[PDB]
């Protein structure tokens, strides 16, 4: 028994071991009372705009446009603390911890992205925060093991298994479940079990809420599509989701095409996986014939993840929203192209969800069209690995 | 046929607990894992819990997390797990065999199908460590159709609307985790399976302590393991250690 739905149509779910079900029932009730209290909100406010820079800028794009008949907006959540969307949720997530009476944070990440978010957000609001992470996710971001390990974390890697992303999901999950009276698990996007699908959402809407005002604001009307990058749906939700009733609005999501979808070295499990159960949800998953999860494949790093967030299975079963994906060559493509005609360097993630919007401008440039694109991230992170791909072709 | 009301009925009759112990089927490899389970059941076994490689066992330790390796290593796959359930089922027809399974082998290839083979290799019973029994109904129901006894976990967390539910929905037997003897009394009191404590078992006292604590049982999961982790390079000195270790946790439940 919950208080709310855990699952979006049919997929969803809490799929996990028994001895974590408490510690889900807390999380929920707890985000269910935070929820209805004022001061929760105005504390969660208060650090979103005194300290992570909220609002985040709604830019128009002067120059990529030009010959189309296309109007693109960059919703800048790369101008957020951090660089990235995933300051937003770790915020709300601290308070609810010390809501709940918490002092310690447990954390999972792949990129080395959301151990950054989670240890800045634990520093702040004074909370003691362990993170676990891939072996080989330890090797390829030493500069973000350094950042987490400045802010006082402690950065555990795991070699079980893969040693990537899905291993840290799990080592976290197993910390979890013998220390959840006293830590939080400060789950990284809009998967994983019930509440953490609902609750992150929640904790990212401000995007799509500030963007639909801004928007309004600008152009006096609402957009005809907003894109996002997919990896597990956080940014893509948190714009997504005050927009969903409005039924004239396009809801189109990006996943990782890798090295294309038919060289099987890919990320898009909503639309080329097969539904599963793990991570706690019943979800689009990249899995083996025989149900052996696999690793998702993108030259971007912050799309690792093998499965997706429930309500963008459900969202595409009903058709609400729309799902896509983009190589690895588009990407890099809308990558060099904002840097040149914006000045604007975005993360290899949110130049997924770009180089869509360039595919339909430039596909048909005689169509007019209200284009928000989610840039979810800065790309200072990425500039070395764009560097060595250009300087090894040629 | 209930090999399991069939077993309680006897370790009753001669006021006996059983002894269960777990491996990681494949580990180290096929053969090995078949001689391995032969030597556990001489050795006196009572019942056996077996696990199917997965590649992301989330709810076990970091010794039943090298199993899984030490099996992947080997190519042990879903397909061959259960022509092993097959043999170990002809060489045993008496003994209880229960599965430790992940929710995505179980849903892969569709519920029901995935306990129609189970019932046509003599599977008794089937644990999902990743359903709770709040997500329960299509797995249970999917079991019982045939003839599958649902193992539940109840937790040392357990409060009383979760030992009601592994009472009413739970078959074959109990998993504890774990005083237990106050997790005992309700599930006895609620008519729950009989009890198998299922945590650190490593000694004969602990064997012991269960039964005296009033559980039908002790089911030890790393301790057999670590066993074999520890003698990967000596096959028979593992099998030795193993009829050792078995026989005297198996003495101390009599
Ligand atoms: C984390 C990452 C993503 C993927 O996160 P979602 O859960 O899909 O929202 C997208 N953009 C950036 C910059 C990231 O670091
Ligand atoms: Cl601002
Ligand atoms: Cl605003
Ligand atoms: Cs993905």
């Amino acid at each position: 028994t919950t208080l709310l739905n855990p699952y979006f149509g049919e997929f969803g779910g809490m799929y996990v071991p028994q001895i974590l079900m408490p510690a889900l029932n807390q999380l929920e009730e707890a985000f269910v009372s935070a929820q209805k209290d004022p001061e929760f909100q105005a504390q969660f406010a208060d650090l979103l705009k005194n300290y992570a820079g909220r609002p985040t800028a709604l830019t128009k794009c002067q120059n990529i446009t030009a010959g189309t008949r296309t109007t693109l907006y960059l919703k800048r959540e790369d101008l957020l603390h951090g660089g990235a969307h995933k300051t937003n949720q770790v915020l709300g997530q601290a308070l609810l911890a010390k809501r709940m009476g918490k002092s310690e944070i447990i954390a999972e990440t792949g990129a080395g992205q959301h151990g950054v978010a989670s240890a800045l957000a634990s520093a702040l609001l004074g909370l003691k925060c362990r993170i676990y992470m891939g072996a080989k996710d330890v090797e390829r971001q030493s500069p973000n093991v350094f950042r987490m390990r400045l802010m006082g974390a402690e950065v555990i890697p795991v070699h079980s298994g893969s040693a990537t992303l899905k291993d840290a999901c799990n080592e976290a999950l197993r910390d979890w479940s013998g220390s959840y009276e006293t830590a939080h698990y400060m789950l990284g996007t809009a998967a994983g079990p019930h509440p953490y699908p609902t609750i992150v959402r929640e904790f990212q809407r401000m995007i799509g809420e500030e963007t639909k005002a801004q928007i309004l604001d600008k152009e006096g009307r609402l957009p005809d599509a907003v894109i996002a990058c997919v990896g597990g749906g956080s940014n893509a939700i948190g714009m997504f989701a005050d927009f969903i009733n409005d039924t004239s609005v396009g809801l189109i999501g990006v996943e990782p095409g890798g090295h294309g979808i038919e060289t099987g070295e890919h990320g898009a499990p909503l639309k080329h996986g097969r539904v599963g159960i793990y991570f706690g949800m019943k979800a689009p998953m990249m899995q083996t014939a025989d149900g052996q999860i696999e690793e998702s494949y993108s030259i971007s790093a912050g799309l690792d993840f093998p499965s997706v967030g429930p309500q963008h299975a459900y969202l595409n079963s009903i058709g609400r929203a729309d799902y896509v994906s983009i190589t690895d060559d588009e990407a890099l493509e809308a990558f060099k192209t904002l840097c040149r005609h914006e000045g604007i360097i975005p993360a290899l993630e949110s130049s997924h969800a770009l180089a869509h919007a360039l595919k339909m401008m430039r596909e048909q440039p005689e169509k007019e069209q209200l284009l928000v694109v989610n840039l979810s991230g800065r790309g200072d992170k990425d500039i070395f690995t764009v560097h060595d791909i250009l300087k090894a072709r040629g | 046929m209930e090999r399991y009301e069939n077993l309680f009925a006897q370790l009753n009759d001669r006021r006996e607990g059983a002894f269960v112990p777990f491996v990681t089927l494949g580990d180290p490899g096929i053969e090995q894992s078949l001689k391995i389970i032969d030597t556990l059941i001489d050795a006196g076994a009572d019942a056996l819990e077996l696990g199917v490689p997965f590649s992301d066992p989330l709810a076990d330790g970091p010794t039943i997390q090298n199993a899984n390796l030490r099996a992947f290593a080997a190519g042990v796959t879903p397909a061959q797990c259960f022509e092993m359930l097959a043999l170990i089922r002809e060489k045993h027809p008496t003994i209880p065999i229960g599965l430790l399974m992940y929710a995505n082998l179980v849903f892969n290839n569709g519920i029901d199908a995935f306990y129609a083979r189970c019932e046509q290799v003599g599977v008794d019973s089937v644990l999902v460590a990743d359903v709770p029994v709040e997500e329960s109904a299509p797995f249970r129901q999917a079991a019982l159709r045939h003839n599958i006894a649902p193992i539940f976990i109840c937790p040392p967390n357990a409060d009383d609307d979760l030992l009601r539910q592994v009472a009413s929905y739970g078959r074959g037997y109990t998993y504890l985790l774990s005083p237990l003897h106050h997790l005992i009394e309700k599930l006895k009191e609620y008519h729950a399976a009989p009890a198998l404590q299922g945590f650190g078992i490593s000694s004969p006292e602990q064997v012991s302590a269960a039964v005296r604590a009033g559980a039908a049982g002790a089911i030890s999961g790393s301790a057999i393991v670590k066993i074999i982790e520890k003698n990967l390079a000596s096959p028979k000195q593992m099998l030795a250690e193993l009829r050792s270790f078995v026989s005297a946790m198996k003495a101390a439940s009599r």
